[PDB]
C-alpha cells in the first residue's frame, strides 16, 4: 503492497 | 532534511477605519535580510520520501491530513502532514515560518520536506509530540498545571511576536501536550504571517471560537495581539471547564456571545475608537448588554482552578481593543505566573 499520497504504511 | 534555498494616524480622511500598528515589535520585519521573509523567492530542497512510513491517521481536517510516521533511517517517530490542494505560496510560506521559527522556546522542529513523485503531493515532516487529546486532559488539569502549560504557550508566542510573525490560529487543537513529560509544542503554522506595520490583512483566519473581535467586525489592520485574544478564549475554557467559552453558531453570533459576556458598551467604544463600519446585520442581533463579572463561571466542579489571580489575568486578555491587552511578555510577569516563573 500500500502507497497514500507516496508513503509506504 | 528537505528546506527552501535562495536564488495612530490620518488614515484614509473622515471616513474609513483608523490606523493600528503593534504596540511591540513593530518594525522587526522591515529590517530583516530579504531572505528571511522573501519565501516567494526560494525554492524547496526535498528530503526523500522514502525515509517514512505511516502508522496510523492523526488529523483529517479539511486542508491536510497528517499521519504518525516512522523515519526507517534512524528509527524515530515523526508525524507527516500532507498538504491538500492549496497556494503554492501558502506552502511555501509555512516552510518559511517553520524555518525561521526552529530551535526556539516550545516551537514545533520541521524536520523535513518531501513530495510524491508520482502525484507530486507535498508533504511537512516534524517531530512527533504525544499528545493527550484536549478533551481528554484539560479536565485532568490542576490549577498549577494550567498555569505551567499557559506560560508554556506565551514563551512560544513572545518568541514568535519577536521575530514577527503573527500565528493567528491559537486553539488547543494547534496546542501539543506530551503530559508524561510536561512537554509542549504550538503546532500549525499553516496561517502564520509577517507582520508589517500598517498592512490589512484577511480577517478569514483563526477558528470562530477564538477569533478575537477585530476579526469579527472586519478590522484587517491588526497585529501579533490577535494571539493573544485567541489565548484568552483556551484560558478561560480551561479554568471555567466550558470548552468552548464563546459558543457562536456562526461569525456574526460569535460577537454577540462575547458582548453579552464583555458587555457592549466597551465594544461601541472600540467601534468608534478605530471608526470601524459594523456589518449592518449586527443591527438586529447585537443590541445592548451588561458586563458580566468574570466570578459568575465559577462553580463546585472548577473552584480549585479559579482564583483572583486567574480572573484579572483573563479580563487583561479578553480585550475587545486589540492594543489594551496584555503583550505575551506582558502577560508573562503577570502574578497569575509568579510560581511558575520562580520553577523556571
Ligand atoms: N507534531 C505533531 N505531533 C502530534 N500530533 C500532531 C503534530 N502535528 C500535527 N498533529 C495533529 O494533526 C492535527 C493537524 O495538524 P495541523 O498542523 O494543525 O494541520 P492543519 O493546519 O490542517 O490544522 C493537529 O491538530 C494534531 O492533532
Ligand atoms: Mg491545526
Ligand atoms: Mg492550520
Ligand atoms: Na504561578
Amino acid at each position: 503492497a500500500a502507497r497514500l499520497y507516496g508513503f509506504k504504511w | 532534511g528537505g528546506r527552501l534555498v535562495p536564488r495612530f494616524g490620518e488614515g484614509e480622511g473622515s471616513e474609513g477605519p483608523v490606523p493600528s500598528r503593534a504596540r511591540v515589535y513593530t518594525d522587526v520585519n522591515t529590517h530583516r535580510p530579504s531572505e528571511y521573509w522573501d519565501y516567494e523567492s526560494h525554492v524547496v530542497e526535498w528530503g526523500n520520501q522514502d525515509d517514512y512510513q505511516l502508522v496510523r491517521k492523526l488529523g483529517r481536517g479539511k486542508y491536510s491530513e497528517v499521519f504518525e510516521a516512522i523515519n526507517i533511517t534512524n528509527n524515530e517517530k515523526v508525524v507527516v502532514k500532507i498538504l491538500k490542494p492549496v497556494k503554492k505560496k501558502k506552502i511555501k510560506r509555512e516552510i518559511k515560518i517553520l524555518e525561521n521559527l526552529r530551535g526556539g522556546p516550545n516551537i514545533i522542529t520541521l524536520a523535513d520536506i518531501v513530495k510524491d513523485p508520482v502525484s507530486r503531493t507535498p508533504a511537512l515532516v516534524f517531530e512527533h509530540v504525544n499528545n493527550t487529546d484536549f478533551k481528554q486532559l484539560y479536565q485532568t488539569l490542576t490549577d498549577y498545571d494550567i498555569r505551567f502549560y499557559m506560560y508554556e504557550i506565551l514563551k512560544a508566542l513572545d518568541y514568535c511576536h519577536s521575530m514577527g510573525i503573527m500565528h493567528r490560529d491559537v486553539k488547543p487543537h494547534n496546542v501539543m501536550i506530551d503530559h508524561e513529560h510536561r512537554k509542549l509544542r504550538l503546532i500549525d503554522w499553516g496561517l502564520a504571517e509577517f507582520y508589517h506595520p500598517g498592512q490589512e490583512y484577511n480577517v478569514r483566519v483563526a477558528s470562530r471560537y477564538f477569533k478575537g473581535p477585530e476579526l469579527l467586525v472586519d478590522y484587517q489592520m491588526y497585529d501579533y495581539s490577535l494571539d493573544m485574544w485567541s489565548l484568552g478564549c483556551m484560558l478561560a475554557s480551561m479554568i471555567f471547564r466550558k470548552e468552548p467559552f464563546f459558543h457562536g453558531h456562526d461569525n456574526y453570533d460569535q460577537l454577540v456571545r462575547i458582548a453579552k459576556v464583555l458587555g457592549t458598551e466597551d465594544l461601541y467604544d472600540y467601534i468608534d475608537k478605530y471608526n470601524i463600519e459594523l456589518d449592518p446585520r449586527f443591527n438586529d442581533i447585537l443590541g445592548r448588554h451588561s458586563r458580566k463579572r468574570w466570578e459568575r463561571f465559577v462553580h463546585s466542579e472548577n473552584q480549585h482552578l479559579v482564583s483572583p489571580e486567574a480572573l484579572d489575568f483573563l479580563d487583561k486578555l479578553l480585550r475587545y481593543d486589540h492594543q489594551s491587552r496584555l503583550t505575551a511578555r506582558e502577560a508573562m510577569e503577570h502574578p497569575y505566573f509568579y510560581t511558575v516563573v520562580k520553577e523556571n
